[PDB]
């Protein structure tokens, strides 16, 4: 499964 | 004069504006940090009164000598920005890559990561500091040395024990009572994000992509992972912020007993 990073 | 000081190389990281450099004075690597003035969502004044945005003002309280934490060695103003001179350790690969990279880490190495993260974060406190976006994308990894290091407080704000009703770090790392009632308390909030961060690095990925799942209070191991350590994960993913451990309850909890030291996880973990 997808694993992403996430912006503040 | 900043572009006298310092020899500027190519952008860096892994979206922002922090370059690579070296130090003229001593050929030192550091990262030269960029930050537009009308992208400054917190301000702070210095001792001498001058406005600055927060993150150097709290980069300045942290900036001690102990090495958990990134170390501000200057910064510059300009008409439309500031520029941050930070240290930069060599070589280094932050979190988030190396989990995507390595997959769901051995407990061992879990361990020795969170127990440096916890002691960062310690320090930060300690220091009257929140950083607020604790999270695997901001923290570095120093290869050869097996020491972490706490990035980014672009995010974080002056430690309180009142309530917080503003937030802007990683909503997929924020506790449910930001998402319910879009308030938090600072030490309880951070040991959600510590609990996210621990599930991250044994299981491979957070937990948690969406608001429901945040709130919802389930937590579902899709890897093998110890009873305690599964224990420490769900304790500080408490849905209510006071049923949360302390720093000091999570640092004595069984599965944190016997971490390994930073050059022996270097030797055995990184080399
Ligand atoms: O040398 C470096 N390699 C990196 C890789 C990913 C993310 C950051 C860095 C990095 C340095 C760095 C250090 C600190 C910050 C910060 O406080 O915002 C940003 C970047």
């Amino acid at each position: 499964r997808k694993r992403r990073r996430h912006p503040s | 004069p900043l572009e006298s000081q310092y020899q500027v190389g190519p952008l860096l990281g892994s979206f922002g504006s922090v370059y690579s450099g070296i130090r003229v004075s001593d050929n030192l690597p550091v990262a030269i940090k960029h930050v537009e003035k009308d992208r400054i969502s917190d301000w702070g004044e210095l001792p001498n009164g001058t406005r600055v945005p927060m993150e150097v003002v709290l980069l300045k309280k942290v900036s001690s000598g102990f090495s958990g934490v990134i170390r501000l060695l200057d910064w510059f103003e300009r008409p439309d920005s500031f520029v941050l001179i930070l240290e930069r350790p060599e070589p280094v690969q932050d979190l988030f890559d190396f989990i995507t990279e390595r997959g769901a880490l051995q407990e061992e190495l879990a361990r020795s990561f969170f127990w440096q993260v916890l002691e960062a974060v310690r320090h930060c406190h300690n220091c009257g500091v929140l950083h607020r976006d604790i999270k695997d994308e901001n923290i570095l990894i120093d290869l050869n040395r097996g020491e972490l290091k706490l990035i980014d407080f672009g995010s974080g704000a002056l430690l309180k024990d009142t309530v917080y009703t503003d937030f802007d770090g990683t909503r997929v790392y924020s506790p449910p009572e930001w998402i319910r009632y879009h308030r938090y308390h600072g030490r309880s909030a951070a040991v959600w994000s510590l609990g996210i961060l621990l599930y991250d690095m044994v299981c491979g990925d957070i937990p948690f992509e969406h608001d429901e799942e945040i709130i919802g209070g389930q937590v579902f191991f899709r890897q093998r992972v110890s009873s305690e350590c599964q224990h420490l994960i769900r304790w500080c993913l408490a849905l209510r912020p006071s049923d949360r451990p302390t720093f000091e309850e999570i640092q004595n909890h069984p599965w944190m007993q016997d971490v390994l030291l930073p050059q022996e996880t270097a030797e055995i973990h990184l080399h």
